[PDB]
RNA sequence: GCGGGGAAAGGAAACAUCUUAGUACCCGCAGGAAGGGAAGCCAACAGGGACCCCCUGAGUAGGGGCGACCGAAAGGGGGAUA
RNA sequence: CUCGGCUUAGUUUUGCCGGGGGAACGCGCCGGCCACUGGCCGGCAAGGCUAAGCACGUCCCGAGUCCGAUAGCGCACUAGUA
RNA sequence: UCGUUGCGGGUCCGCUUACCCGCCGCAAGGCGGGGACAGCGGCAGGCGGGCUGUUCGGCUGGGGCGGCACA
RNA sequence: GGCUGACUGGGCCCUUGAACGCAAGGGGCCCAGGCGGGAAACCGGGGCCUAGAGAACGCUCGUGCCCCCACCAGUGGGGGCC
């Protein structure tokens, strides 16, 4: 932790206070209006910096609709590389059953519900999971486990 | 069936054109006699008892008549946006049944209003029955519903004593005709 | 301007040229049932100003000149412009 | 030490099926039933009874057992019965000018909707956090401060 | 604290819808607290289980000259429990 | 149900008030984000009460990186006084 | 226009008891006239500076008139 | 004389906007589809070149074996992307 001095410090003696002297400290005026204003009359070239020419778009504008959030699955899913990590550290602490020869997880315990296909599988694993990418399910697969869709 | 689901009769699709003769005439009187007035017995008798009423000494029901339509809004006399300056279709949030029931209250100083009910309607009034209990009667303080309104108090020594008996004795009783069971 | 009122188009569902025949595009009636016209009437209902703006002074002398090619063969339906001209009298 | 009852949290769409435990309002009449309680006697000995509540958990069963066997066998003390131990009813004065009669209640929305979204109850709970600047009330248009400064820093 | 009546200034860099704000203020009515409270509930085929208040959900859904700006609820964690 | 209006995030979908029309009955009725139909699920409005846990500060008690007689409450005093 | 709005006879006629207007009466009620009209409430169209809120742009050899050197 | 390229789907660049941020509009070079003229080369995404030019919200039309509308399915209706 590092201590600075207060600017207001500094500003003692100087008569402006770091807002010059020509266009000194005014109200509002001096923002070109109060709060989020202006961005299509005299902040529109901000809009062209930032957003869509044409349209303004994000600043301005639809587009599109949203799919209602109380009837849409909040996926929270998880790669192959990161579950071969998991499943090692679940190991070695005896969480993992090897319930008919290889290990056996089953994704919603572990609070997921999906798996992707990024990384690498490094043992043959058993996955209970409702949802599995193609190539999850191919990655599974060539290392002697195997994915199994349960149904919510 | 009782007598009562035969009263409500007349105020349903059945009766409707008996009762609407009758009370063209009905009418004719509670248009000359005072705006609020003491009845010996309840219009809707049916409708009464479901709220509330019984003929016990100190329960008032008062009949009460007001002009319909809605409220005597003000059309402002100084500036405003003109969102604020309309006056025809601006009502009150309060039903004119809830004002029957503070006119009548008004009436009976002190007394407590318990419910109210629709008679009657004509041309230019509403008419309204208000049932009132005087709380500072004998009768009225001990009936099971009046005292929610009048209020009551039971000490705590007496519930707790009588609920710490009845657990002492039911696990006694649990002791022989359950302990085996659950033990089993 | 003068227009024919067939001509030889592409036609992008038949992936071919093919016969047109040519109208002039006519705006359809606002329906009330269409979320903005729903939206206005609730805005419109109640005490205050008018609610909405309403263009008063206009400029433009000619609109554009849209065009309705109907493919004989299969209905397909492009709409073009023509740009902004006085109507054009189709021959 | 008195059981307390463990339900299932309601699983939602929004989860994807990711379930978890929560504790109860109460034990079921169905749980009650299985030790060879009713809801009164459960009550009288300290035990939150939830008579609206179907399911029936075998946990739950088991927990009630364990118990019971120790306070009939004189090694724990039931608490007080869980049901009423004052009654508390105050005189009431003027409640049609307070808006307390059924007229009242039905122009203040409660025979329509619940109290939480009654337009008395949403003027009361604004008024409260503007005036403790509390949550988002701390700042005005927060949102649309949020939003335009979303925009510039992820374009 | 409960019911009702109810603005404008200012903001939107003008201004009328809008906001400010169901605020200021006015009228009525209570208590030591008030109001609320015991499913014609919520959910989604898995289950919660009266109510109020606190933390969160969340400035999310949604309303809005779709502008300024406004803005939940269910669910989860608690206080307390009838 | 319909029309007008205030209000609400409530949006073809919030609550209510007013004008007009206006049911059924447990073999019934109500809800499941536009209406209707079928299925499934959840319930029983239009009557009343209810402790605890939550707001406040004339008042009492305690505390203080607060002020120290132009400060700090308008008032350290025969101050809401002259 | 919806309601108030009822009763007889073939949209029309009549009636009075609603409702309205006046007289008498402390009140009760009586008398006369009008009469399902009018009046009153809701909704809808018209007239509506009677009243409320606002807008009445810019450049410019000062402003104004002009012009558009405003795209 | 023969035609409709004043074409469908897209990309890149120049100018508007100097070096130096920044709309709409206009122009140029191409790739794919399918054409017109021509023996062929080649040319045609309007006019020999430099002018005739319009955001958000709203509406309307075209387009898709198109996407969505709150427990599920259906009908009407609504919304969405280009
Ligand atoms: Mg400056
Ligand atoms: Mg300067
Ligand atoms: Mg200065
Ligand atoms: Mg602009
Ligand atoms: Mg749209
Ligand atoms: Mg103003
Ligand atoms: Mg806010
Ligand atoms: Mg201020
Ligand atoms: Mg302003
Ligand atoms: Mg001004
Ligand atoms: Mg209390
Ligand atoms: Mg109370
Ligand atoms: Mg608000
Ligand atoms: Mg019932
Ligand atoms: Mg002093
Ligand atoms: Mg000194
Ligand atoms: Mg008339
Ligand atoms: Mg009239
Ligand atoms: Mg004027
Ligand atoms: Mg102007
Ligand atoms: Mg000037
Ligand atoms: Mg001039
Ligand atoms: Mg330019
Ligand atoms: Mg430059
Ligand atoms: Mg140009
Ligand atoms: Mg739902
Ligand atoms: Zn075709």
């Amino acid at each position: 932790v590092r201590r600075f001095k207060r600017a207001t410090k500094y500003r003692r003696g100087s008569r402006t206070h770091g807002w010059g002297r020509v266009g000194q400290h005014r109200k509002s005026g001096g923002s070109g209006g109060k709060g989020m204003v202006g961005f299509h009359k005299h902040k529109w070239s901000l809009v062209m910096k930032y957003g869509e020419s044409g349209t303004g778009w994000p600043f301005y504008g639809k587009h599109g609709f949203k799919q209602p959030e109380t009837i849409s699955v909040e996926w929270r899913p998880i790669n192959v590389g990161r579950l071969a990590e998991l499943v090692k550290e679940l190991r070695e602490r005896g969480e993992v059953r090897e319930e008919e020869g290889r290990l056996v997880v089953d994704l919603l315990k572990l609070g997921y519900n999906k798996l992707l296909g990024g990384g690498h599988m490094d043992v043959p694993l058993v996955v209970y999971t409702p949802v599995a990418s193609k190539a999850a399910v191919e990655k599974i697969a060539k290392a002697g486990g195997e994915v199994r869709i349960v149904s919510l | 069936p009782s007598a009562y689901q035969y009263m409500a009769m007349w105020y349903r699709k059945v009766g409707r054109e008996v009762h609407e003769r009758l009370m063209r005439s009905v009418l004719i009187k509670w248009r000359k006699e005072p705006a609020i007035v003491r009845v010996e017995r309840p219009f809707r008798l049916e409708r009464a008892r479901k709220l509330g009423y019984k003929p016990k000494q100190g329960v008032v029901v008062a009949r009460v008549r007001l002009i319909r339509g809605p409220f005597n809004r003000r059309r402002p006399d100084s500036g405003r946006r003109p969102k604020r300056m309309g006056v025809y279709g601006i009502t009150a949030w309060k039903s004119w049944r809830q004002v029957a029931e503070e006119r009548a209250a008004r009436k009976f100083p002190g007394l407590e209003v318990l419910n109210s009910y629709w008679v009657a309607d004509d041309g230019i009034y509403r008419y309204f029955e208000v049932i009132l209990i005087d709380c500072n009667q004998p009768t009225i303080q001990r009936d099971p519903l009046y005292s929610g309104i009048c209020g009551r108090e039971v000490p705590r020594r007496r519930l707790a004593r009588r609920l710490r008996e009845r657990q002492r004795k039911l696990i006694e009783h649990l002791k022989k005709t359950l302990l085996p069971k659950l033990k089993g | 301007m003068k227009f024919p009122k067939s001509v030889n188009m592409y036609c992008p569902r038949c992936n071919t040229y093919t016969q047109h025949s040519v109208s002039n595009y006519h705006g359809g009636q606002r329906r009330s049932l269409a979320e903005g016209q729903r939206r206005y009437e609730r805005k419109l209902k109640g005490y205050g100003s008018t609610p909405k703006p309403k263009q008063k002074r206009f400029a433009k002398v000619n609109k554009k000149v849209t065009l309705v090619f109907t493919c004989t063969k299969c209905g397909y339906k492009i709409v073009k412009s023509l740009g902004r001209m006085k109507k054009v009298e189709l021959v | 030490m008195i059981p307390k009852p463990v339900v299932q949290v309601p699983r939602s769409i929004k989860s994807g099926g990711v379930t978890k435990w929560k504790e109860g309002r109460g034990f079921s009449l169905g749980e009650l039933k299985e030790v060879g309680l009713n809801a009164e006697q459960a009550r009288l000995l300290g035990l939150p009874v939830d008579t609206r509540r179907d399911s029936v958990w075998p946990q739950n069963v088991e927990a009630l057992r364990k118990w019971l066997i120790e306070v009939l066998e004189g090694k724990a003390t039931p608490p007080e019965p869980t049901l009423p131990k004052v009654v508390k009813v105050k005189r009431k004065r003027g409640r049609a000018f307070r808006g307390l009669t059924s007229a009242g209640r039905r122009s203040r929305g409660l025979i329509s909707t619940r109290f939480r979204e009654t337009h008395n109850y949403k003027f009361k709970k604004k008024a409260k956090e503007r005036r403790l600047k509390k949550r988002h009330e701390a700042t005005k248009g927060l949102g649309n401060v949020l939003r335009i400064s979303r925009i510039i820093n992820e374009s």
